[PDB]
């Protein structure tokens, strides 16, 4: 299911999702979904005016059933959606790159 | 929330 997959932390909160992403041995572009406290996807990032940060995107749900984050793409799973951005980071800040530990 |  869902909760198999390692990027996957069930209903955390945004601050001990900040907590988890920002140590100093995360890379940029280190994500995890979480469930909103219909998901969110939460990815570490980098800039000058603001070092090691964290960015967050909800991740929208159709009725119809898919998912997506922008609706120029949408996605059947969020196991696809994942996939697609860990390849393009297509408007989002970073690619993924890795899970969070 | 960002928007993309």
């Amino acid at each position: 299911s869902i909760q198999a997959e390692e990027w996957y932390f069930g209903k955390i909160t945004r601050r001990e999702s900040e907590r988890l992403l920002l140590n100093a041995e995360n890379p940029r572009g280190t994500f995890l979904v979480r469930e909103s406290e219909a998901y969110c996807l939460s990815v570490s990032d980098f800039d000058n005016a603001k070092g090691l940060n964290v960015k967050h995107y909800k991740i929208r749900k159709l009725d119809s059933g898919g998912f997506y984050i922008t609706s120029r793409t949408q996605f059947n799973s969020l196991q696809q959606l994942v996939a697609y951005y860990s390849k393009h980071a297509d408007g989002l800040c970073h690619r993924l790159t890795t899970v969070c530990p | 929330y960002e928007e993309i």
